[PDB]
């Protein structure tokens, strides 16, 4: 698999647009224009299919908007805690390592 | 309590079928541990193979999802940029829903990684307890370096998504500012004086009669309220107060030139001042207003801080002075 970056995808869009768009561009051509390290024909084919998929052409609304505001608020709060959790998981492992270095030396 | 197994399942059930068998096989791994009584027994190597396969499935799924999100982010950013605030009520609702949903899915991938990691630690702990081995520390050191655990560039995508939403689904910046400074009350109360007030400093009447304040509230809202209102009734009432305050400023010779020169943010700080001390009180800061008009931010700050107002309400005054300094909501 290929770790894509927003910068690398931007380059892929340009390459493909320069080759007449997603319905005219070939993976071989995109590969040649991009000249990217470790990028294969397989990666370009897999990336173009996802690109073509994401570009597929075909009470009250105030209450729906208020529901989106809460949906967003709750997603943002979970996101914040997940960032916090990552630091918690790292500290646990750091203390666990120290507890092991201390018991071997007693 | 942690209730890990129950929470992992509750989350898996809330995912689309493509996420089917993408999470940690926690139930399975706990059963395979029971079978464990290179100097490594076949049982131990087979169990370690299951853990490596788990990690492969996590990393392969995460980076594939990151890739989808990179494509989705660019596509949403273009749709938003092309439209340039000219979306219909129908179109604006659609794109907002799609970006809030996209944001949610990225937080879901972040939760997937947190839940998988938590369970991995629980499995290694049970493993080490069962084998007498000490491999949790090197195994988790390996995990803490894997794409799925680090979160990769997912943090940057959530940040970009949130930036599109700060423009597309905005919050009433001045309303949140004054609900912090003056305060938001949904029931008819009495101010510093003996007059009836509601919401964020909205005077109903100077009358001692509670029914005189009630009839004024039913007229302002347009319904039978009984003395209680909702957040949006209080927000629309405040928006009318802001418009009225701006109308007053724009017809004040001592306030209009400086208000016209300030940016939207520093204009909300000036409206805040007007709400607190009145148009006449604010127009009295001749020297400070001159510094603000001349865009001498720091000079205006040092000068506003020596006023009686700064000693009257220091918390509120400092927050307003910082808004004039920075030109941002970073004080609120
Ligand atoms: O958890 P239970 O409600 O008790 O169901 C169990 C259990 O299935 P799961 O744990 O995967 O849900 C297995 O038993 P354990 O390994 O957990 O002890 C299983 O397979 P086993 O032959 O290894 O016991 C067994 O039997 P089966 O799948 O043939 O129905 C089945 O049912 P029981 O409740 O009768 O044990
Ligand atoms: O009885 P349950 O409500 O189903 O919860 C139990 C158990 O609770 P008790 O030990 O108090 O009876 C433990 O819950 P927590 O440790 O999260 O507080 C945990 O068992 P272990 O941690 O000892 O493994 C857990 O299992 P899990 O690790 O999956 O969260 C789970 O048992 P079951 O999931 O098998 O039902």
């Amino acid at each position: 698999r290929m770790r894509w970056t927003p910068e690398l995808h931007e380059r892929f869009v340009d390459a493909m647009n320069l080759l007449g768009g997603s319905e005219k561009a070939t993976p071989k051509g995109v590969m040649k224009l991009m000249k990217a390290d470790n990028l294969t024909i397989y990666h370009v084919k897999s990336h173009m299919q996802k690109y073509r998929t994401a570009r597929y052409r075909p009470g009250g609304n105030f209450d729906l908007t208020e529901a989106l505001r809460m949906q967003l608020e709750l997603q943002k709060r979970l996101h914040e805690q997940l960032e916090i959790q990552r630091s918690l998981q790292l500290r646990i492992e750091e203390q666990g390592k120290c507890l092991q270095m201390m018991l071997e030396q007693q | 309590s942690m209730k890990f197994g129950k929470s992992l399942s509750s989350q898996i059930v809330e995912t689309l079928p493509e996420w089917r068998d993408k999470f940690l096989s926690y139930k399975d791994l706990k059963k395979r541990l029971k079978l464990i009584g290179a100097a490594m027994t076949p049982e131990e190597a087979g169990f370690m193979r299951l853990l490596e396969a788990e990690l492969d499935k996590f990393n392969s799924f995460f980076v594939e999802k990151e890739e989808e999100y990179i494509i989705r982010q660019k596509e949403l950013q273009d749709r938003v940029a092309r439209a340039a605030g000219r979306e219909s009520k129908e179109e604006l609702m659609r794109v907002r829903k799609e970006i809030v949903d996209f944001h949610g899915e990225m937080v879901l991938l972040e939760n997937y990684s947190a839940l998988n990691y938590t369970g991995l630690v629980k499995i290694l702990k049970k493993y080490d307890k069962r084998t007498g081995a000490l491999i949790r520390l090197p195994f988790i050191q390996k995990v803490l370096q894997q794409p799925f655990f680090t979160t990769d560039l997912l943090y940057k995508l959530v940040k970009q998504c949130e930036a599109m939403l700060d423009q597309l689904l905005p919050s009433n910046e001045i309303f949140e500012m004054l609900r912090i400074d003056e305060g938001l009350r949904l029931k008819i109360y009495k101010d510093t004086e003996g007059y009836y007030t509601i919401g964020i400093g909205h005077l109903l009447t100077k009358s001692p009669s509670l029914n005189a304040a009630k009839s004024e509230l039913d007229k302002a809202i347009g319904r039978n309220t009984n003395g209680v209102i909702t957040k949006d009734e209080a927000e629309k009432l405040f928006n009318q107060d802001v418009d009225a305050a701006v109308r007053g400023i724009l017809r004040n010779a001592k306030l209009k030139p400086v208000y016209d020169s300030l940016d939207a943010v520093r204009r909300a700080a000036l409206i805040n001042m007007v709400f607190q001390m009145g148009e006449t009180g604010v127009a009295g800061f001749t020297n400070s207003l001159r510094m603000l008009q001349q865009k001498r931010w720091d000079e205006a700050a040092v000068n506003l801080a020596k006023s009686r107002w700064y000693n009257q309400t220091p918390n509120r005054a400092k927050r307003v002075i910082t808004t004039f300094r920075t030109g941002t909501w970073d004080a609120y």
